[PDB]
């Protein structure tokens, strides 16, 4: 057939050393990376229609009165938000007679390695939004907090990361570690250089890394966590709900066509005519995250923090910057780049003009600094549906 | 420490492995493509019309297919043995026991994958009527697992089983979809995964030891597992006798017949078509051809390939297959000396029936094992040391010479006078365990009505 | 959970797609067109004259017609009675539901089914007041349908069905007239009247299972569905042997006849018709013929082939089909030999009866199954668990010898003095479980004369 | 779609084309509209009015 193609397995390379003594399975090979949402976020039940969340919100009051005075009046008020799944999906292709034979039990093996990149692709989607479909709302990274934990753990935690949740109000249940920070707990130290998170003369493993709490807190490890220069959350993890409309569903034929090529330019392949067999794969998740800034960011030493600023359709009026918490002076929409970057450097602590970065043109800002950034734009008179996101690390 | 969790897939990853040796022995029963098999002197695109052969199925099927239990004998406290197979007596109960789980019917079954794949599994729970089944609810569950869907680890010092795994597979996707594991003191089950995947379920058993039990065509003690007992002698003249039939086969379609051949007599001479190369001869009987000088032509026959040439190969290799299986003569059709006289059968016999003695023994074994656990497992306690010794009854495997017993039998036993008490002329018989019970009933009746 | 509307169409959906592997089977029981039995030696003109070969039929016919049920039997609560007669007994009760549906017919031909596709189903429902006159209204309507026309979906995990849907066709090709869709609690018929179906006229049942069971002809416990009878061996052999055959009949078509011819002789002084190409040779007894010399003129032909070449290799192939079905030989007529002795002939069946004593005992677990939900059905509550542990006695399979058995049996016997009590004497006779009752009402006449 | 199959519209679209197939029938052998070449005739051929 299309012998050795890179799209179906057809005694390539790969079975040169079959059906002899080839040395069992191999003692070298990693566990299977299980998911970690999946472990964390509670699930929710989800139908293939997606559901419908309902959610309180009137501000619904009473009024102290004299003898006499005529009692006032109110009404509450309610509000919905919509959820729905997204499929994820893969196909691969065998001969026949490799199927007949299973050599090194591929078809087997191949079952469980798509299982696990189809649960890496929902992590990847839900942490750091890497390929997310459109479907999904909100991701982690996408927070406008951070954190740094490098000299040791217990202030970076306890101390600053909570200060930056409780100011805003949102709570810390979880936090959520990589592997690759087991050297700066192990790190952790007194004055003294007595560690902080183990026992004295250390036989046993330093206390978070047997998923002990931290703080009251549990704590959640993984060996894929980390991504660029994050290295773990903390937060309000009741926050995150998450779905699956069904199972991983395999189904396969020996009789179907398949396209090796695209929509825009196909190739063509009968599975029949060249003998092929192939196996179809899906599954159907779904997540909400009801406030992604409820949670803080875990970075191994200090960083800055990047945002797109949005004005699309501002027309009228001023929109006011916020770092930390404390405002600028307003601005106007129509704003040279320059003119942001006087302004956030004119919030009156801790920046500096050679610290704090700011580009792009007028209405698209972006602003790259040391803190916590924050927009009000009420103060635009005509074009609404303005915007701030975080968009990298700095 | 283990984690059951883990362990759950290391397993399903070794039966999954597994699988790739027992495809060598189903290939030969189910007759399958070998690629040995193919007869090479047939032209490439006429290798489509392979030829089956059935060696390894019918000597398979003549073993599994004499085997049958008739019931259990364990040894009387004080020499007691008179009494009936009824009245609640301890041999009864674990026939009782076969019965009611059908093993009648199942265990010829998994005798037959015992020699197929050199093993098969017994395995032992109390049902769950929760969920609704046509089982009596006090009854212990004995059921055959084939190596298929079972796999099962032994302790090579002790020969005990240490652990085992049960899948099964939900349609032809090859998705698993149950996956149930066997642990020294419990039974886990990963339930189902019907669509989703699964969540589990346990319950603790009475045993000190897995309640799964390996039955294995093992063959000398050097096999610490059984081997499959279609053997490597017989296997090779399998596809060598495929080959012979395919060659034949492909031989008869282009060789059977003698080509003729004319030369010196030029194709325009002949008038035939310039397009197509050849002429519509009318080719009716009577006929004859006149075909001019031909400048001096001439005609001659390559010969026919004559198909005895192979028969005389098949026929010895027909032979070879008989000595190899030890079936008589007749089964492979090898003579047509059909045994006159009920001695000659058991003379032709003799090497079969000798075989599957031996398998009766072999796997006697494994129903010691399978009923031993399940009085324990229903009963509690401990096994009253007589079961220890207790030992399977088998039918005798030879042909059924009916009339040729009741002359031995009616003069041994001659009335009252001869030297057999009644009841070993039943078993001389062969009259079952579960007859010779029924037996005694009709006979008191017999005796009272006088 | 699951709705019946779409279940029924999904069902069906995979029904018609069970028929696409079914008709393969088929093709060989009915002897139809094969691709391959085309002999490659016969020119393009004459391959409309095939050759079809009965080997699958005789197969088949030759195990299914010697398949007989004489009853059930069902174990007494203490063993207290080794019949208790003909006052409705447990297995009499059985036994008047198999006449009063014919099962004896209705068995022999679902067997059939069995044995070609691999399964066949038994169903059970209770006779309608409106529908189906002749049938005795207090017995459970018991009937039994083949693989191309009842689906079900057996549960893998269970070996119960999960569902199952009956298709019945019109007088003519793809039109269905009604589906009828049982479920573990209801079933459910829509008639396709105008090309619509109409409302589910529906009814519940008494079981918590589906009332279906189907008869799979199991070859060995990991074959979870039942194969063909019909096995790739024996398809080989039949396949070959018509290539054969075709190709035999073919040569004495065109080849069987020594072909004439002269050479040197000028059509012009042959007197050749020269716008034909013929004259007309005179042909009687011993008419010489004369001709001139020139070019070297002489007569001289090819000769016939031998059509003994092709049968000496049809004598193979039958020793062959013998070998892989283990028949009789003479159901082959692979010689004119067969058995001259009851001795000899119990020999010569030796296989065949003891594969039929195997497919006894498979089928015989459908049938307990039948029955054990027929009580249910009609009677109600928990089946006394008695049930559980029934057997059904089918007939001896084997050539019925009387007159060695009457020799043989009256000597056990011995006018009430020898090692028999009278009624065992009857079962090894082979008189029926269904006969026997009559010997006992005559005996007890006949003791009131002598 | 087939696995919610809303309003039954699998179910319903069946009887609508069986409908049709009908109607392409009938309007084939009446009046000719759409006549495969194996149709021997159609009533509106005829000269009688």
């Amino acid at each position: 057939s299309a012998d050795h193609s890179q799209i179906a397995q057809t005694k390539d390379t790969m079975f040169t050393g079959y059906l002899d003594p080839v040395q069992a399975k191999d003692y070298f090979a990693e566990a299977e990376k299980t998911s970690i949402v999946q472990r964390v976020a509670q699930k929710i039940p989800m139908g293939a229609t997606g559901i419908v969340i309902p959610h309180w919100t009137g501000d619904v009051s009473a009024q102290w009165i004299g003898e006499g005075d005529m009692k006032p009046i109110t009404k509450g008020n309610m509000t919905k938000r919509d959820v729905h799944p997204a499929k994820i999906a893969t196909i691969f292709v065998a001969s026949a007679e490799t199927v007949r034979a299973n050599p090194a039990n591929y078809l087997g093996t191949m079952r469980t390695k798509v299982a696990t990149a189809i649960a890496m692709a929902f992590d990847n989607a839900a942490l750091h939004g890497t390929n997310a479909p459109s479907a999904f709302q909100g991701y982690l990274d996408q927070s406008n907090k951070t954190q740094s934990i490098s000299p040791n753990a217990y202030q970076g935690l306890g101390v600053s990361g909570l200060t930056k949740l409780v100011t805003d109000g949102k709570k810390w249940t979880h936090t959520l570690l990589d592997d690759t920070v087991e050297p700066v707990l192990n790190g952790s130290v007194d004055a003294n250089g007595r560690p902080l998170f183990v026992e004295s003369t250390y036989e046993s493993l330093t206390t978070p890394f047997r998923e002990g709490r931290i703080l009251g807190r549990p704590t959640i490890l993984s060996d894929h966590v980390a991504e660029g220069d994050v290295v773990g959350y903390a937060g309000d993890f009741s926050q995150i709900i998450w779905g699956q409309v069904g199972g991983l569903s395999f189904d396969v034929t020996d009789q179907a066509t398949l396209n090796l090529g695209s929509q825009e330019s196909p190739n063509f392949v009968s599975l029949w005519q060249h003998n092929l067999v192939a196996v179809r794969v899906e599954a159907e998740y779904g997540l909400l995250i009801n406030d992604v800034n409820a949670f803080v960011k875990l970075t191994f030493d200090p960083v800055l923090t990047t945002y797109a600023l949005d004005l699309d359709g501002a027309s009228a009026g001023n929109f006011t910057l916020s770092l930390d918490g404390k405002t600028s002076a307003n601005i106007a929409y129509n704003a040279s780049t320059a003119t942001v970057k006087s302004a956030i450097v004119a919030i009156d602590d801790g920046v500096s003009a050679d610290d704090v970065t700011v580009t792009g043109s007028a209405g698209d800002y972006t602003i790259t600094v040391p803190g916590t950034l924050t927009a009000d734009f009420s103060g635009l008179t005509d074009g609404e549906g303005a915007s701030i996101s975080v968009v990298s690390v700095g | 420490s283990i984690d059951p969790e883990k362990l759950r897939d290391q397993l399903l990853d070794a039966f999954e492995n597994k699988q790739n040796e027992l495809k060598s022995s189903k290939a030969y029963y189910d007759a399958e493509r070998r690629p040995d098999a193919i007869g090479l002197a047939v032209p490439l695109d006429m290798r489509k019309y392979l030829a089956h052969v059935g060696y390894p199925r019918t000597y398979v099927d003549a073993i599994a297919e004499r085997q049958e239990l008739e019931g259990f004998r364990i040894p009387s406290a004080n020499g007691e043995e008179p009494e009936s197979g009824g009245e609640n007596d301890p041999a009864s109960e674990l026939w009782d026991w076969w019965q009611a789980n059908n093993l009648d019917i199942e265990a010829t079954l998994g005798h037959t994958d015992a020699l197929i794949y050199g093993t098969a599994y017994i395995t032992i729970s109390m049902p769950d009527p929760e969920v609704d089944f046509d089982v009596d609810p006090e009854v212990p569950l004995i059921r055959v697992e084939p190596p298929t869907a079972l796999y099962a680890e032994v302790d090579p010092r002790t020969r005990k089983v240490l652990y085992a795994i049960r899948a099964i597979y939900g349609a032809d996707g090859n998705e698993i979809v149950s996956a149930t594991l066997y642990l020294p003191d419990t039974t886990m089950t990963w339930l189902r995964a019907e669509g989703e995947w699964e969540a589990p379920t346990s319950t603790p058993h009475g045993l000190e030891m897995v309640p799964v039990i390996p039955i294995s065509n093992r063959t000398r003690l050097s096999d610490l597992y059984g081997t499959s007992e279609i053997s490597p002698e017989l296997r090779s003249v399998t596809d060598a006798a495929a080959q012979i039939l395919m060659n034949m086969q492909g031989t008869a379609n282009l060789m059977a017949i003698p080509q003729r051949l004319i030369f010196g007599a030029k194709p325009e001479e002949l008038g035939i078509n310039a397009e197509t190369g050849q002429r519509m001869f009318d080719a009716y009987m009577a006929r004859i051809l006149a075909f001019e000088g031909g400048e001096g032509a001439h005609a001659e026959q390559f010969s026919a390939a004559e198909l005895r040439n192979f028969v005389d190969a098949l026929d010895a290799l027909d032979r070879k297959a008989a000595s190899y299986s030890g079936l008589p003569p007749q089964y492979l059709s090898s003579s047509s000396d059909n045994p006159a006289s009920a001695e000659a059968i058991k003379a032709a016999e003799s090497r079969l029936v000798k075989k599957v003695e031996r398998k009766n023994k072999i796997f006697g074994g494994a129903w010691e094992q399978a009923m031993r656990l399940a009085y324990k497992m229903v009963k509690g306690g401990d096994i009253p040391t007589e079961y220890y010794r207790m030992e399977t009854v088998w039918r005798d495997p030879s042909t059924p010479t009916y009339a040729a017993k009741a002359d031995a039998a009616a003069k041994l036993f001659a009335n009252g006078a001869g030297l057999i008490p009644r009841e070993r002329g039943w078993v001389d018989m062969g009259y079952t365990i579960v007859e010779r019970e029924q037996m005694r009933q009709w006979l008191e009746q017999d005796q009272k009505q006088g």
